[PDB]
């Protein structure tokens, strides 16, 4: 059923008068970061910008500069809200990048199938000493 | 005279600094009326300065250049030169009352250690096992070396450490 | 049979990275299963990160 | 006043009980015994 | 009458009981110490009331007794300054030279 | 990027994951706990290093463990 939504600009924002705390060149020059969220109601929320926002009923759009202020947002909706939000990543390309729940399912819950990627199959304090690893190229931790 | 010293009762250094005491006091005392209360207090200073005096000259201490008692710290040179209760006597004085209160203090622990939950009776001093090891614990070093005759002072190496 | 301490008996940690090394606790369960760290002991002794309960090995664990 | 002999038991109330106690035994001690250097006979 | 007195019959039984058990105020600090951040916290979350309750009442109540204590500490400091100025002080002297 | 390694004293509590601030964390199946299940770090791009992921790991002496290296623009946490 769930596989990889893309993103229209044509959904709305919510309400707001428009904060200090908004974009910046990074945004026109590096990247930016959209949210989107399906709203049941008419609601007041704290943008993680500063200031209170209304959202709509319906589908929104709101744009961020960190990935941080993205899933900040996404955790008071989930949390005080009971939305499911998703974010992506825009590129000034015009490249989208779809980011938040990869698989669909949020990622403190198993989903059967994402793969295993930075663990160690040993005990933290059977990691090397710090001479074993000694000009490996690059300065190097012993966990590697 | 132990290094270059000289009695306080023989030192003239000693007696000027007396006199100027004492000369501060009188000049000090001429402002008011003789039986008055600031006057009586005043000629008490004099009377404990001038017992002080007496009794630092009485003592056998030591002055200087300066006028000022000294304190030979090292016995021999105080056993020898009648010195002891300078800094010898006083240096197991306090011995007694420090090992004394690491003594109470201790078995304070000790004897708290094997209960339901110690901590409560560490911000909560459990007043009548503390006044019993307060008025028990007079023979510290008796049972300091018996105690450590055992092996039960230290511990072995059963603490805890990190990583050597 | 039932590998591991028993139930409720004290017990010596041997990790050497652990906050209770050298140091005693109570077993309060021990897993049946190919778990790594199958026993659970749990301290008086909190550490630093408020916790008084922690899993360990068969290998790091002895008896009183 | 079971609850009141507990609470004068705690740390503060004992710390400064006995710290009044070992405080006015010394400054009795230096008024009765004025300017202890040297340890007299 | 909106603006009418309303009060609370004995809402608060006085009992040295609490005084036995620092940290009852709080719902972390009442377990007791295991470690000394614990004495700590007690002195630092006091007079924090905000954090020990929700309900806004029993935090108006505590602050407005805790202005009582502080009007009698006040009251204490100027009655001994008084007092200190009657018995102990040239002021009997120094209204004729001042 | 910061180097975010979990170990398999992993219990599957799964704390980490929210306690992470930035979504580098998920969790994956695996058969070393009564959980059946064990952490991972796909997205150490994204990660700062504030380790509120080993502030809410249980275990004693951590199984998520952040090495601080590297800084990009969203190693830095950077809005600009
Ligand atoms: C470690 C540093 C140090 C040292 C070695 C000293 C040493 C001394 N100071 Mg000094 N002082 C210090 C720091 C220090 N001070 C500091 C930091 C300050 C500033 C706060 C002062 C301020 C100060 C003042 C203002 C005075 C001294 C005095 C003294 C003298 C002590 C006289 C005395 O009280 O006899 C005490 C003698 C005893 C024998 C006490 C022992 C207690 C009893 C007898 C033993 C127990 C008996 C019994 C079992 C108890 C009953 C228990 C009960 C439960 C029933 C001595 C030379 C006094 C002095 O004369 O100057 C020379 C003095 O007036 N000091
Ligand atoms: C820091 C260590 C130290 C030093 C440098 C000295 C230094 C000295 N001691 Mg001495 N002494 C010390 C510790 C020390 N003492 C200790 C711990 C004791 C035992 C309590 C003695 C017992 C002692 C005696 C009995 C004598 C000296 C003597 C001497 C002098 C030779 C010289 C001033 C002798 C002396 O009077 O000088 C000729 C002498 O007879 N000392
Ligand atoms: C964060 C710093 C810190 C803090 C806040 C404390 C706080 C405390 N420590 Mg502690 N401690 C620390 C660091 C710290 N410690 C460190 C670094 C060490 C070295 C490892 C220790 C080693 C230590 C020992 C060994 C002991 C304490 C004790 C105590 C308690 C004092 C009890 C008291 O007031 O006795 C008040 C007692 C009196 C005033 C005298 C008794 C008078 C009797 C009852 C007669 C009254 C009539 C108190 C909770 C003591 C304790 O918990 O046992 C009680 C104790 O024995 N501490
Ligand atoms: C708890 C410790 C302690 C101890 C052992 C003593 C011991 C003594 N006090 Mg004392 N005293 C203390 C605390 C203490 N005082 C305190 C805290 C105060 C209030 C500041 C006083 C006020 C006080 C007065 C006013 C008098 C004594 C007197 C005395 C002596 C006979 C009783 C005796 C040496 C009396 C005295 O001079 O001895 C006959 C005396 O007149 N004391
Ligand atoms: C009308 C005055 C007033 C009132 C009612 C409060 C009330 C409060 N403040 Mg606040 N505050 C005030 C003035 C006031 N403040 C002022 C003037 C400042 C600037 C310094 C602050 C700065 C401040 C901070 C920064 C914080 C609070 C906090 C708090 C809350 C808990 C305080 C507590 O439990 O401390 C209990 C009492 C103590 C910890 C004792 C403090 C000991 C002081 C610092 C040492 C100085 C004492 C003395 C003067 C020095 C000499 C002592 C001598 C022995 C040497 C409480 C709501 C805290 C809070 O809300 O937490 C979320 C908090 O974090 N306040
Ligand atoms: C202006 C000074 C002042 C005042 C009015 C208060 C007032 C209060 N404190 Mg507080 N406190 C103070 C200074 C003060 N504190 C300081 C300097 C500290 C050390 C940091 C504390 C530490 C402290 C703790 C640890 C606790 C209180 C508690 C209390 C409450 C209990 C009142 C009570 O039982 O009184 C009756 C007591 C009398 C002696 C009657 C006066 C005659 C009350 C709100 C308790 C509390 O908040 O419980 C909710 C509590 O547990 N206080
Ligand atoms: C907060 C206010 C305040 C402050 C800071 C002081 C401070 C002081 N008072 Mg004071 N006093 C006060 C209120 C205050 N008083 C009040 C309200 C009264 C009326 C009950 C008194 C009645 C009073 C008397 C009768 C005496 C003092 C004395 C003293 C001094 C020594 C106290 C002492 O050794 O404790 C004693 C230790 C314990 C009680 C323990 C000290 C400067 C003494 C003084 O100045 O002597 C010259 C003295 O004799 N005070
Ligand atoms: C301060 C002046 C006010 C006097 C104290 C009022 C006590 C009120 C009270 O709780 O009493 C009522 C308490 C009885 O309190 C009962 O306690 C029980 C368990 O302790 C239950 O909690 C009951 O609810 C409670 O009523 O009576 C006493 O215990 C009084 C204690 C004696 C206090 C005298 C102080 C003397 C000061 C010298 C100290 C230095
Ligand atoms: C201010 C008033 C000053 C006097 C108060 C001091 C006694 C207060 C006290 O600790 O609580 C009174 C304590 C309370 O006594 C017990 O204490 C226990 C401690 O957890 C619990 O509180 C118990 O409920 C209580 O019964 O009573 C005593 O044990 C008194 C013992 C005798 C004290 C003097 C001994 C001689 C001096 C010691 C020097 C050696
Ligand atoms: C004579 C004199 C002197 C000298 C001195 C010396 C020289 C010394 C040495 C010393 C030494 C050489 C030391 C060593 C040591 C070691 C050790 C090792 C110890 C230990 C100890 C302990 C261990 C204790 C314990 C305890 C007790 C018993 C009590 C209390 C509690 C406790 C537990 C803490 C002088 C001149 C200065 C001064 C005068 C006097
Ligand atoms: S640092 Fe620790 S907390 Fe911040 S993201 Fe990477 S893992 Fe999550
Ligand atoms: S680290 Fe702590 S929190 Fe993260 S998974 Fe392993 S156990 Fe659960």
């Amino acid at each position: 059923a769930w596989t990889v939504p893309t993103l229209n600009p044509d959904t709305p924002s919510p309400i707001f008068g428009g904060s200090t705390g908004g974009l910046l060149r990074k945004a026109q020059t590096e990247e930016f970061y959209v949210i989107t969220w399906e709203a049941k109601k008419e609601q007041i929320f704290e943008m993680p910008t500063g200031g209170a926002a209304i959202m709509r009923q319906g589908p929104n759009l709101l744009k961020f500069g960190k990935k941080e202020q993205c899933l900040a947002l996404t955790t008071q909706l989930r949390n005080k809200f009971k939305l499911t939000p998703c974010f992506y990543r825009v590129f000034p390309d015009g490249k989208v990048q779809y980011l938040h729940p990869a698989d669909g399912v949020y990622p403190e819950k198993v989903n059967a199938g994402r793969v295993g990627a930075n663990q160690n199959m040993r005990r933290i304090g059977q990691n090397v000493n710090p001479i074993k690893v000694k000009f490996s190229g690059r300065m190097m931790s012993p966990a590697e | 005279d132990i290094a270059g010293l000289t009695p306080c009762s023989e030192s003239k250094a000693y007696a000027k600094l007396e006199k100027k005491e004492l000369k501060t006091l009188e000049k000090r005392l001429k402002q008011y009326e003789a039986d008055s209360a600031p006057a009586v207090a005043l000629k008490a200073t004099m009377e404990r300065t001038k017992a002080r005096f007496a009794n630092y000259a009485k003592a056998g201490l030591l002055c200087g250049n300066d006028g000022l008692p000294h304190l030979i710290a090292d016995p021999g040179l105080a056993l020898k030169y009648g010195h002891a209760g300078e800094v010898f006597i006083p240096t197991f004085g306090f011995l007694y009352v420090a090992g004394y209160i690491g003594y109470v203090g201790r078995q304070y622990l000790i004897a708290v250690k094997g209960e339901a939950k110690p901590t409560d009776k560490e911000i909560i001093i459990d007043v009548p096992l503390a006044t019993k090891l307060a008025w028990q614990g007079a023979g510290w070093p008796l049972a300091a070396v018996q105690e450590l005759q055992r092996g039960t002072l230290l511990e072995k190496e059963e603490n805890i450490t990190v990583s050597p | 049979k039932e590998v591991g301490p028993k139930r409720g008996s004290l017990v010596k940690i041997l990790r050497p990275e652990s906050y209770w090394f050298n140091q005693v606790g109570k077993v309060v369960s021990v897993d049946q299963s190919g778990v790594r760290y199958p026993v659970v002991v749990r301290f008086e002794n909190q550490n630093y990160a408020g916790v008084t309960t922690n899993n360990y090995a068969l290998d790091e664990v002895v008896a009183a | 006043m079971k609850d009141f002999t507990t609470y004068l038991s705690t740390a503060p109330v004992i710390a400064t009980i006995w710290f009044t106690f070992t405080a006015g035994l010394l400054i009795e001690i230096n008024r009765y015994f004025p300017d202890p250097l040297v340890f007299s006979f | 009458k909106k603006v009418k007195i309303a009060v609370d019959r004995n809402p608060v039984e006085t009992s040295f009981e609490k005084w036995a058990k620092p940290g009852h105020f709080s719902r972390t600090l009442s377990k007791g110490p295991n470690t000394t951040t614990w004495i700590w916290n007690l002195h630092a979350d006091a007079h924090d009331f905000d954090s020990h309750t929700s309900d806004l009442e029993e935090i108006s109540r505590k602050v407005f007794s805790a202005h009582f204590g502080q009007l009698g500490i006040i009251f204490i400091w100027l009655s001994g300054m008084y007092f200190h100025g009657a018995r102990f002080s040239n002021y009997e002297a120094w209204l004729s030279d001042p | 990027a910061h180097i975010v390694k979990i170990y398999d004293t992993c219990i599957g509590c799964t704390q980490c994951v929210r306690a992470c601030p930035l979504d580098v964390l998920e969790m994956v199946p695996w058969d070393g706990c009564k959980a059946s299940q064990m952490a991972s770090a796909p997205r150490t791009e994204d990660c700062v290093g504030c380790k509120r992921c080993e502030t809410a790991c249980p275990t004693d002496f951590l199984s998520v463990r952040v090495y601080l290296g590297s800084e990009s623009t969203r190693s830095m946490g950077l809005s600009y």
